[PDB]
């Protein structure tokens, strides 16, 4: 601990998401990184789906500072060249060793496999299938996709991850099968997480009557999920950007996801009717206007605005937290709370303190008087002891505390009516009375 | 009701000790022994036109302490000498202490601020000495169970 | 349901038997002191 | 309120008198339990909606 | 000694980094300095055109400042109690072991050492976060808690005091950063950070 | 025992949420918690960054504090 210098100088020139990648780079079912520099040290091949998601997330205006990576044991990987291309590069990492290679699509695949053999890779069709000799592959340059495979199903893998660690809010999955997406949505809806997914499907733009898409699949069951259609969905996994534009946003302001800029994504190239169809499906898009880009309306799968969902979740979590913290602290000194008319009213202050008085200050919760001729102020009602049933007394639990709130509304659309006059406008009405 | 007895031991006024300069005071009046007050309230409120509210913390905590003594008491002599002592030599301060038998204590330094009104009549009079105390934060130390 | 329980008394049966109870606070022995008032950290 | 009931000498059996034993002293109380669980029915709305005004 | 003799312990000032005429800069290398430090053998370095003592650690590893402060507090507490007791016993009216006479020791102690230490800044005060005050504490037992042998010997035991101490600054480290090109735009999330 | 030995029953205080240093938070899942609650096997759940006992029930379903 000796410090040879009295003064020395270097002169050196929020909620957390969770991404369920498929790999074998570490044994734990989950890990937390503070940057992609930490990921590469674990052997993550640059351009691999997990690396792409992290780098997209960290660059947002509201980016978090901890990204959680899941793990479903990887089975194999593929590299398809169905899209034509002329230079091609691939980043492939063996154990502790990262390397790159160079290069009609079938001949390209054969050449790539031979160069890899120059690990295990075999050409077939337009794609190369890669397996690890008891290995991660990432984007280099070219139109080629990268598709990984695993023998573990998400619907059953997720419970182990949540059991290992529950300190995360958002949920993104690499496996873009419709069954996997639906299972993830169902799991999130039950464990109070937020499900997010990009999609490169084309049925989204289809006429307003063709229900052949995962978007309509989810809408029918009325699940909640932030579904967006994107071109680079399965080449860059732009869920990272969407989360990075929302991660650090405080729900208490009631601010809107509408019209925000999300680096990494690209403007949507459909026509007006395609936009109208996508809107009919609640498949949010990313427009480009007046020299920039903008998300649009952030509607969830069930049609409800994402802002209301986030606000409700925040209120629920913080009310539970605030009640539990007071109750435990009050029971740790002896003097535990008791079911009596002289002790229950304090819950009014307990609730009015933590969530409500911050929501009002930040402006999420509305207040005042209306015209309906009724006040907008929050209301709290607590029952007396006389109204508590015998079974409730026996179980020592209180029911039927009721709360009521009002919510603000961010502005989305505005319309104007201009009028131009060329000649002399005529005299106005001169009835200078007080209008009845 | 006997389930709300606020004092299980009767409050005996003789337990209230007062030490000035290290000697115990004695010879008190008929009704009230001491009174402790502050001069300034704790914080200042500056409210704006539209309702913006901001608060400030006070930095003058001086108070005044009154000490009722029968004019025949011997302690009147010690205080009277002390006044002249300080007026000439310029040493005014002197430790002050109070024991809150079943209340709040006090422990600070103070000085004689004013001398009372001496009156002679058909009854033994009274004197109200003012002992300005430099700092007047009451202490709950005598109370048990203060978590 | 209500909990029924009984209590009893007997002429010679002490509640605690003859348990010695907690150890007492000892009186220190009488020794010589050099310092009228000594402080030691 | 807790209650205490004590028998009279006329009600004590002669056998109990001979044995020098007192029976059937009874006490009654009520226990004041504590609270464990709480449930709430919060609701979020974009706005708010019979006028009898007669004492029930 | 000449660099420390007249230093008042109540300020809690540190022997570190003082200049001591007569001595000469130490000529060992970095590893020699590290070894000497491992032995608590204080040295006299020469830096930036002068000289400087280093860290004044004692043989047992404790800083010399704490030792001097403790000795000063001990001596002055004994002095202050004895002086009051004798002066109070010279007029007759000697002190007595009663609940009505013992509390005055609170003022006796609070006067001489403590109120000078606070003014000079050696003793710390205020509130922490631990969520507890730093203020000095004095506790005196009542008569009911005094054993028979203690009454017979006419000596009072178990007066307890408690203090906190300041810390002179020895070492400091900095992390500079230089930029050559145009720095990029910062985050524009103008919220109140949660 | 260290969390209930000293407080007298005159307060009617229960054992529901008292912290017990030395115990290790329960690890099972919610289904396992529901299972255990049926057998009256109290657990020490770790919540909100702390540890908390749960409901202190005896073998026959009765609460400990009444006994």
């Amino acid at each position: 601990e000796y410090q040879d210098k009295v003064v020395d100088v270097e002169v050196s020139l929020f909620e957390t998401p969770m991404f369920l990648a498929m790999h074998g780079n570490f044994p734990e079912r989950i890990r937390f990184y503070v940057s992609t520099a930490g990921m590469v040290a674990d052997g993550f091949a640059v351009g691999s789906p997990a690396y792409q998601f992290a780098t997209n997330a960290f660059a947002g205006n509201f980016a978090p500072q901890r990204v959680a990576i899941g793990r479903m044991s990887i089975d194999s990987s593929k590299v398809d060249f169905t899209g034509t291309t002329e230079q091609v590069v691939v980043n492939i990492t063996l154990n502790k060793v990262v390397k790159a290679v160079k290069i009609t699509p079938a001949q390209i695949a054969t050449a790539l496999a031979d160069a890899v053999t120059a690990a295990t890779a075999v050409a077939t069709g337009t794609y190369v299938t890669v397996t690890a000799v008891s290995v991660s592959v990432g984007k280099g340059a070219g139109v080629y996709k990268i598709v990984n495979e695993s023998s573990e199903t998400v619907a059953t893998v997720l419970p182990s991850v949540i059991a290992e660690n529950h300190n995360w809010y958002f949920l993104a999955t690499e496996a873009r099968s419709d069954a996997d997406i639906v299972a993830a949505a169902e799991f999130a809806k039950a464990n109070y997480k937020l499900h997010i997914y990009n999609s490169t499907d084309v049925d989204a733009y289809a006429p307003e009557n063709s229900a052949a898409s995962v978007f309509d699949t989810l809408k029918s069951l009325s699940y909640d999920s932030l579904g967006t259609s994107d071109a680079g969905a399965d080449v860059d996994f732009t869920e990272g950007s969407v989360i990075g534009a929302m991660a650090a946003n405080d729900p208490s302001y009631g601010d809107s996801l509408h019209l925000k800029t999300m680096p990494g994504m690209v403007p949507f190239a459909g026509s007006d009717t395609q936009r109208s169809n996508a809107w009919s499906r609640n498949a949010n898009i990313y427009r480009g206007l007046y020299g920039g880009g903008s998300y649009i309306e952030g509607k969830t799968s069930s049609g409800q605005y994402v802002d209301v969902i986030r606000f409700s979740h925040w209120v629920k979590f913080r009310m539970e937290e605030s009640v539990f913290a007071y109750m435990k602290r009050r029971s740790d000194m002896g003097l535990s709370m008791k079911m009596s008319d002289e002790d229950l009213p304090v819950l009014k202050s307990v609730l009015m303190n933590n969530p409500i008085n911050i929501g009002i200050r930040n402006g999420g919760i509305l207040t005042g008087y209306d015209t309906n001729k009724v006040s907008y102020d929050p209301t709290i009602i607590i029952p007396k002891r006389a109204n508590i049933p015998t079974n409730d007394l026996a179980a020592r639990i209180l029911r039927d505390v009721k709360v009521e709130l009002v919510y603000n509304n961010s502005l989305h659309y505005v319309k104007i009516r201009a009028s131009v006059v060329l000649d002399r406008p005529a005299g106005q009405s001169t009835n200078a009375q007080t209008p009845m | 009701n006997q389930s709300k007895i606020l004092t299980l031991q009767a409050y005996d006024p003789a337990k209230v000790l007062v030490f000035i300069g290290g000697q115990r005071v004695s010879g008190f009046a008929a009704d009230t022994k001491i009174v402790i007050t502050r001069n300034n309230d704790n914080i200042s409120v500056h409210a704006g036109v539209d309702g913006e509210i901001s608060n400030a913390l006070s930095r003058d905590n001086t108070g005044v302490m009154t000490l009722s003594l029968q004019n025949t008491a011997k302690w009147n002599g010690y205080l009277a000498q002390w006044q002249r002592q300080a007026n000439v030599t310029g040493l005014i301060y002197l430790p002050v202490q109070v024991e809150g038998s079943q209340g709040l204590s006090l422990n600070t330094i103070g000085w004689i601020q004013k001398q009372p009104d001496l009156s002679y009549g058909t009854e033994v009079g009274q004197m109200d000495w003012e002992i300005g105390v430099l700092d007047a934060w009451l202490s709950p130390d005598q109370i048990q169970g203060i978590a | 349901p209500p909990i029924g329980i009984g209590a009893d008394y007997d002429k010679g049966v002490k509640p605690g038997g003859d348990d010695p109870g907690l150890p007492p606070k000892p009186n220190p022995p009488i020794v010589y002191h050099d310092a009228i008032a000594q402080v030691c950290m």
